[PDB]
């Protein structure tokens, strides 16, 4: 069924399992025309495949061509989200595919079944978490590829770095999701807060700067405390 | 006019035939039923008076045999059966209909409500739904299940409706996810009229059919499959036009013969809705739509 707060350690089990996040797929700038109507000009999207434990990240570049003459795009990117995943998973060898697939927005529920019919024993689970990953694309190493592509492009990363020689599965999805948050809540204080520092830089290879243990402990705390910070000034508390 | 006669009337019984019902007493002088038109299906149906649980009852055509009913002490039941000597079941309803104890099938010579009903409907497809050859005709109930709700227990006591799910592969060609799931028109057109059905004149007896059982015996998975059908031709997007005027048809008298106080239990919210108001044929059923709106506006 859905996955949620009471069934969260589920997440870091050995059974592989990966979320899917289809915000990013289509994305549009809105503007005025030459005669003060609307129109939309999409831009580069990305679907957002991961494995929590692992965190191998399977970034599938959706290149605007693929909108080209089509209508009614919305919807069209769920179905489009669905057939990719599907695609995926056919390529993996099968002792790396899923045995479930959690997808963040329930829309997606009946295009992944649609697309996934062969694979009857693959679960298809909505989720309870609100989860930030529509922030992917405030991690400029990510950002930076989609919006280059020139062309449908399948990107292979590990959103962990090495986190996991240090800590497990269920702390690197926690700090995941923290900065993932934060980035979403104000992005430009949480970037502030990752690179104020100079010393401290991003590995060629990695996506996230190479913070110590007790310099990730200090960030977490910054982080907690921008989302918080952002919180009152929201609700004025 | 063909006749059903009874041998005797043990138990006290409400007893319907097609669209009408009437009560009979514990052994009252009640030997059957007389003037039934000949032409249709017919379905004589029973719920007892001191055990409203189990409605039950038999499909079955005049034409096809001589019929007669039987109460069995034994398994608790009104039970067809079939009597082969013609010349002995001639006497005995000669008998009975001198002594004045059948009623007659009351119908109103300007109704055309069962024809209406049961357009479609033939006995011999319904012996292939109803499974049971050494009868000609075929016993059906209210806790019956369905070949697909047995498969989400005894298979010869089964419907073997066609099974139609729409997240299926039978329901999705590889490579047309989208189109297939969005636009029913190759499950509806292709794999269940051309492939399954052979014709529209056999879906649509299904159909009616279907409505029947939910109707006369209360039967869920009956109720399911109607509606299935319904949505199968209203979520298609390519139907040919005499198909959708005749099942505006079917439906407007299927709408008009449901007891008001049934609504609640027979008719899905959630498939009218769609079907009447968000599905590719929202404007194809006039007929259909009125009725729904003035007899039931508070299920839309
Ligand atoms: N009209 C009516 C019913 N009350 C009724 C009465 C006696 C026989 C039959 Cl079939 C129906
Ligand atoms: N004797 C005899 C059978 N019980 C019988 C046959 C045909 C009609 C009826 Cl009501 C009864």
């Amino acid at each position: 069924g859905a996955m949620n707060s009471s069934n969260y350690a589920e997440l870091f089990n050995n059974d592989i399992k990966l979320f899917v996040d289809d915000t990013n797929v289509y994305r549009v700038t809105v503007h005025k025309t030459f005669e003060g109507n609307v129109a939309t000009k999409a831009i580069n999207g990305c679907i957002f495949t991961l494995n929590p434990k692992t965190g191998h990240l399977f970034l599938k570049i959706i290149h605007t061509s693929v909108w080209a003459g089509q209508k009614r795009l919305s919807q069209l990117a769920k179905w489009k989200t669905a057939e990719e995943v599907s695609a995926l998973v056919r390529s993996l060898p099968k002792e790396e595919q899923p045995k479930q697939i959690i997808v963040t927005r329930k829309a997606m529920l009946d295009p992944l079944e649609v697309h996934m019919l062969d694979f009857p024993n693959i679960a298809i689970r909505p989720t309870e978490l609100r989860l930030p990953f529509s922030a992917a694309m405030s991690i400029d190493k990510l950002s930076d590829v989609v919006m280059k592509a020139t062309e449908p492009q399948m990107v292979l990363f590990n959103i962990y770095d090495d986190w996991l020689d240090r800590i497990s599965s269920y702390t690197a999805f926690s700090r995941l999701t923290l900065l993932l948050r934060a980035l979403k809540t104000n992005e430009e204080s949480a970037k502030m807060i990752l690179l104020s520092d100079p010393t401290i830089t991003i590995k060629s290879y990695h996506l996230w700067p190479s913070f110590t243990d007790e310099q990730w402990i200090t960030i977490e705390s910054q982080m907690r405390d921008l989302i918080l910070t952002e919180y009152g000034r929201k609700y004025n508390v | 006019m063909n006749t059903v006669p009874f041998t005797s009337a043990p138990i006290e019984v409400t007893i319907g035939i097609d669209q009408y019902s009437f009560n009979v007493k514990e052994n009252q002088p009640f030997h059957g039923i007389k003037d039934i038109p000949i032409g249709h299906v017919h379905v004589i149906h029973f719920q007892h008076a001191d055990n409203s649980s189990m409605r039950y009852g038999y499909w079955f055509d005049c034409r096809m045999g001589n019929f007669y009913i039987q109460y069995d002490p034994k398994d608790g039941l009104y039970k067809m059966m079939e009597e082969r000597d013609g010349a002995k079941f001639e006497n005995i309803v000669h008998n009975f209909k001198e002594r004045q104890m059948m009623v007659s099938y009351p119908k109103i010579d300007e109704d055309d409500t069962w024809y209406n009903l049961t357009e479609f409907v033939q006995m011999d497809k319904i012996r292939k739904i109803v499974r049971k050859d050494e009868n000609q005709f075929s016993y059906v109930d209210s806790s019956m299940t369905t070949v697909q709700e047995n498969e989400l227990s005894d298979p010869a006591h089964s419907l073997n409706y066609t099974v139609i799910n729409f997240k299926s592969r039978e329901a999705i060609r590889p490579g047309h996810e989208m189109e297939d799931f969005l636009d029913k028109s190759y499950y509806l057109n292709t794999v269940m009229l051309q492939g399954i059905f052979k014709n529209s004149s056999n879906y649509f007896g299904e159909l009616q059919f279907a409505f029947l059982n939910a109707m006369f015996f209360g039967n869920y998975g009956s109720s399911l499959q109607w509606h299935a059908m319904i949505e199968l031709i209203c979520s298609s997007a390519t139907v040919p036009k005499h198909m959708l005027d005749k099942l505006d048809e079917i439906l407007y008298y299927q709408i008009k013969t449901l007891p008001e106080q049934y609504s609640d239990i027979l008719l899905n919210e959630r498939v009218w809705n769609i079907c009447l108001y968000s599905s590719f044929q929202k404007n194809s059923l006039h007929n259909t739509e009125k009725i729904m709106e003035n007899k039931y506006p508070e299920l839309l």
